DNA sequence: GTAAGGGGATCTTGTATATATCTGACACGTGCCTGGAGACTAGGGAGTAATCCCCTTGGCGGTTAAAACGCGGGGGACAGCGCGTACGTGCGTTTAAGCGGTGCTAGAGCTGTCTACGACCAATTGAGCGGCCTCGGCACCGGGATTCT
DNA sequence: AGAATCCCGGTGCCGAGGCCGCTCAATTGGTCGTAGACAGCTCTAGCACCGCTTAAACGCACGTACGCGCTGTCCCCCGCGTTTTAACCGCCAAGGGGATTACTCCCTAGTCTCCAGGCACGTGTCAGATATATACAAGATCCCCTTAC
């Protein structure tokens, strides 16, 4: 399901990052780093959800998990 | 991998330390000082045995070359006859010199104005004035060769002299013979006598060459005639020099020549030199006795040195008035 | 009559006192601490709103949106240092193109 | 639920009278206020604990503001806090 | 005609630096999130706010990483970015030992 | 020329690397560091006093910081096909790290 | 006596030793000034925080605990000096 | 048995940890099993660090642990290095490491 | 002077348990004390935050377990959880 | 016949290793006192059951824009070569850090008390929160005006 | 000349700002117990100076290996067109599970009494520091032997 992150999407993110030309071996590396990031954040969020004895992952669990890693996010109930 | 399953490093370290300490403390014991029970199976560790045996072999091989090696008088007198025959048959012979020749003058090897020329220098001069010896190369800085009477046109001290001052401002360059030394305040890159010249208007400089310095003068260290003579000569007679420094000059040995075409070298020095294997016939013993026996074999006389025979006094350039008190050594007088 | 009107601030003081009292910070709470709290918070929010309203005026709009807050925070150096680890939703990026990539 | 929408709107009409705001901006402002409150309160609690005290005065808040806010922001916030405290005490 | 290669690249840079919307489709990101999360606890549920927040955080992270990567690529006197630039940026940032 | 023994440029650099990576001591003389610390401090409060352990802690922290920064700078220098470290390497390391 | 221009007391060989411990083989000639500037900024920040901590407690001496607290406030925790 | 650490089979104090939890402004009430869990976890971590430190000390033919051995043990293990990632240990040094490109060819 | 508290008595007992013939110096003791204090502060703060999030006034062993899982990386977390559960079971049964 | 390139022996230098001498810090013992353990009481936090109405998951049919594929060409990456100079190696010279005393005094630390300040509890009234609305601010669609290529 | 982007005119539509009503949380008032402000004393560690011995900092010369500019190639990204696909929108169902309320046992705080574990102080002896003499491991150069010419 990581292949659903198409190549034009990575090109758009690179454009917003200021990048002019992109090599052809960049997309796989981007997929790897995104997978690692998502794994860590979702692991922490699921831990927080399990402690509260729930079955639904709320937005506050994501916010707390992000805050644990020093990636504070505003606009979702912080 | 599990943390507990990752405890294989403990067995690895145990086996490594066990084997290393065991082999070290087992092979460190001398066989001659070992008992039968502890020493019967010394050869079980074949690789250890050969490794330490080779290490010790090279150790006393390196050690054994650092002591005096001498020949009994019978072999010495046998060799001196062939050496005399070779020198008589020689056509173009050059003589290399080192620290061992002046050792008989109580000069240290690897105040100094009280030294005098020895018998070897007089023998060299007498050989030179008989056409037998043509060019002499030296590495000594004492200057006993100058006091011997050898003409400066046929010598080239490649490391300078302690009795000469030079001035480079003049287009042909100028030299001056000084009775006292100029070595008091000499260091690397600091070559300034700090003394008034004759008429140049500039302070003179010394002539000594230190390690890392490149020779540029031509008056005391002539680098043309020495190379020419070494190229043209067909025989070499080194005396009293270990040749651990002179071996670094390729043109002096004519190393570009094919090995058969190289001149034959007859080393006369106590220790072992790196040119030993190619020696036509090496002699072991004091060079003074060898030269005396050579002269006796050829029938040549024995020049005698006298304190009134020094040519340095005649050739000493007079110093500017008031400049004598700067130096703090013992001058040379007739 | 309110403790906020006794100091001139527009932010609540009783709410801040309750939050400091039941927030597990210390055994006792002073009398003037909520006034100091409200003063500093009011200063910060007023300054941020001033800068955001300026940036909204430069875009010919009468309302503030997260883009203008992002612009105000990112342009000013002090507020950029304060909110350095903060990600603002629907903020965007500051327009910036490197010169070496520009055509000659 | 409780929020600072009422007070932030008052400050907004104080600074820019002819300007409105949407809902997402108000939420971001609320999160900002909560974050700053937590930062200052925690720093003041640590300050009290280090010195073997049991109460949180205005001195704790002032030193927390000095240690947290950067540059001239700290100066102006400290001045406003002192002025407001003096006005509250006298009145 | 045919624009010389480089003009459309800057046009798109300006367009996407003067915008605020999201740059990844929503259904595929939700699918990837659920498939990742199924390896920690089966039969999980999500709210739309959780997936929206995850998307925002991920996009911000990727944009910042690309900025650092472009800086690293320029340092090496190039115009195009390579995987080694990403690796150097991630190692300096501390994300990798 | 009287040529003595001489190591090629690069041997002593690797020897020093090993020597200073096998040790734990401090690499800055104490008196100049203490003087610098007091000089910096005199711009916030006048006639201040310092404990010896305070200056020791400051030195330890500063040395650790500088060593880490130099490691990052060396990585940046290698990335650009060079061996020498130059100021732009330090600036890039600090910019990516999050400082400045 | 007032202190003035003591940053020159951090000598070039000391910077070379720090670089060698960092694994650096060749060094340019302009690195020393950059190193001095970076060190000055770091020390400025840490000492300002420590002075604030020591001034809150109505003291006249800066203690190692204040230095440790100031360092921990910047995410540079240090072990072995108390705490 | 009287001591609460002896009933739990630990070498770390339970009463001291309970008092520290109570007088720390963490919560209004503290349960009875929290000090035991905390003491067990802290004991596990300290023993795990100390074993590696002792091994590293024995590797150098020394019978006393010094800060260098602690630093070697911490930096040579992946998870202990991840835990203490932003910590500076006084008189510890660094791990020897030379980049391959700098070695003579 | 006043009595000062440290963890040297326990650390030394654990060391003699693991390596029965090894010593330790004073600087290493200080480093170990700082390590224990740091870990205590981290876990206690995380547990207090977890209690505040769920609107509870009590810190129990569930909070400590969740904080341990959040803060410890891997098999370290697994082994620490097992050890703590063993200790609490032995204490409660006896 | 000549010369360029590969490899073994050698010299040197810096680091590691074995042995003895000694000294200060780690480890063990003693006194004692303060903090932890034992026993009992009361009261509020938390667990358990029950109900509801919100919200998340699932399926379906269009449509339409975004993704995937092919192709050609040009600009950028990369190797290779020449050149100049900046940086490393080593030596002689000059300076200031480090050490061991000697002394003084500010200022940290501890003890007693005594009063002002913060916590607690009952009344009570108003400020802020949930629902509904209404009308304009901004997005959308289309024609033309300027603007880099 | 010419496509891409901003500028102006007219329309629509739902979201922000007001208005109503109400109910809990902030305000009043008094009381009581204890934290900390202040005075005082003491003793310890931080500051200041002095003399000296020596190792590290400093200045300089030389040369060489590295950084930088220039040129050529070739290949692999970018811009454009055409076909394929799946995301997004709007609609409709259904049950899980989050959220609130009521009630009851029991777990924890608080208090008093008593004893033993851990902390401050003291003493000794042994592990690591230091000096000294060897052993060896790697680097740098020379010269002989092999191969294309
Ligand atoms: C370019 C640098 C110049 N350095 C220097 N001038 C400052 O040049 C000379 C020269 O380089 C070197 C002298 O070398 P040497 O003359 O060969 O003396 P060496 O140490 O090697 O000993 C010679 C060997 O002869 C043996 N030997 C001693 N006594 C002997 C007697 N009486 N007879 C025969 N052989 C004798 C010795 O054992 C020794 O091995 O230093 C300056 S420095
Ligand atoms: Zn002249």
């Amino acid at each position: 399901n990581i292949q659903g992150i198409t190549k034009p999407a990575i090109r758009r993110l690179a454009r917003r990052g200021g990048v002019k030309r992109i090599s052809g071996l960049i997309y796989e590396e981007t997929r790897g780093v995104l997978k690692v990031f998502l794994e860590n954040v979702i692991r922490d969020a699921v831990t927080y959800t399990e402690h509260a004895k729930r079955k639904t992952v709320t937005a506050m669990d994501v916010v707390y998990a992000l805050k644990r890693q020093g990636r504070t996010l505003y606009g979702f109930g912080g | 991998e599990r943390k507990a399953a990752e405890r294989v490093r403990r067995l690895r370290e145990e086996q490594q330390r066990e084997r290393l300490r065991q082999v070290s403390r087992i092979l460190r014991k001398a066989a001659a000082e070992r008992s039968a029970e502890e020493g019967r199976l010394l050869a079980e560790s074949a690789d250890l045995v050969t490794e330490l045996q080779g290490r010790s072999r090279r150790r006393e091989g390196l050690k054994r070359r650092q002591e005096e090696v001498c020949d009994d008088p019978e072999e010495l007198r046998g060799k001196v006859r062939e050496l005399a025959s070779a020198v008589r048959n020689a056509k173009y012979l050059v003589v290399y010199t080192g620290a061992g020749i002046s050792t008989a003058a109580s000069i240290p090897d690897y105040d100094l104005s009280e030294a005098e020329p020895t018998l070897t220098h007089m023998s060299i001069t007498r050989l030179h004035e008989q056409k037998l010896v043509q060019h002499v190369v030296s590495q000594n800085c004492d200057g006993l060769h100058l006091r011997s009477g050898l003409p400066r046109t046929a010598i080239s001290e490649l490391h300078g002299n302690m009795y000469i001052e030079v001035c480079t401002s003049c287009v042909p360059n100028r030299e001056y013979v000084r009775v006292f030394d100029v070595t008091e305040r000499t260091a690397l890159h600091r070559h300034q006598t700090g003394r008034t010249c004759h008429k140049c208007g500039t302070q003179l400089r010394d002539t000594i060459v230190h390690f890392g310095e490149r020779g540029t003068l031509g008056q005391p260290l002539n680098w043309e005639a020495a190379t020419e003579a070494a190229s043209r000569a067909d025989t070499i007679l080194c005396l009293g020099s270990s040749l651990k420094v002179l071996k670094k000059y390729p043109r002096l040995w004519c190393m570009t020549k094919p090995p058969s075409r190289r001149p034959k070298l007859y080393i006369v020095n106590l220790q072992w030199t790196p040119k030993d294997d190619w020696a036509a016939l090496k002699l072991h013993g004091k060079c003074d006795d060898v030269m005396r026996l050579l002269m006796a074999e050829l029938g040549l006389e024995i020049p005698a040195y006298s304190r009134w025979q020094d040519p340095i006094f005649s050739l000493a350039t007079p110093l500017r008035a008031g400049e004598e008190g700067s130096h703090s050594r013992k001058s040379l007088c007739r | 009559k309110s403790r906020s009107s006794r100091a001139g601030l527009q932010f609540p003081v009783g709410r801040v006192h309750r939050l400091l009292r039941k927030g597990n910070y210390a055994e006792r709470v002073g009398a003037g601490a909520p006034v100091y709290m409200a003063a500093v918070l009011e200063y910060l929010t007023a300054e941020i709103l001033e800068l955001a309203g300026n940036a909204a005026r430069d875009n010919k709009k009468t309302r503030i949106i997260p883009r203008h807050l992002q612009l105000a925070i990112r342009n000013d150096e002090e507020l950029n240092k304060l909110l350095g680890k903060v990600t603002i939703a629907q903020g965007g990026v500051l327009p910036n193109i490197q010169a070496v990539l520009l055509p000659k | 639920k409780e929020s600072y929408s009422i007070y932030v709107y008052k400050v907004l009409k104080q600074v820019h009278p002819d300007t409105g705001i949407s809902s997402k901006a108000m939420g971001i402002m609320n999160s900002f206020v909560n974050d700053i409150f937590e930062r200052i309160a925690g720093e003041a609690s640590r300050l009290a604990h280090y010195n073997k005290r049991s109460t949180i005065t205005s001195r704790e808040i002032q030193t927390a503001v000095r240690l947290l806010l950067p540059g001239e922001l700290a100066k102006h916030a400290v001045s406003e806090g002192t002025k407001a405290v003096t006005k509250y005490t006298s009145a | 005609h045919r624009y010389r290669p480089g003009t459309v690249c800057l046009r798109e840079i300006r367009r996407y630096q003067k915008s605020t919307e999201l740059l990844i489709r929503k259904l595929p990101f939700q699918r990837l999130v659920r498939e990742i999360a199924q390896d920690f606890k089966t039969d999980l549920r999500f709210q739309s706010s959780a997936v929206m927040a995850l998307q925002e955080a991920s996009e911000a992270y990727l944009v910042g990483l690309f900025e650092d990567t472009n800086l690293a690529a320029i340092h090496a006197k190039r115009v195009t970015i390579m995987p080694k630039d990403i690796q150097l940026a991630r190692r300096i940032r501390g994300e990798r030992a």
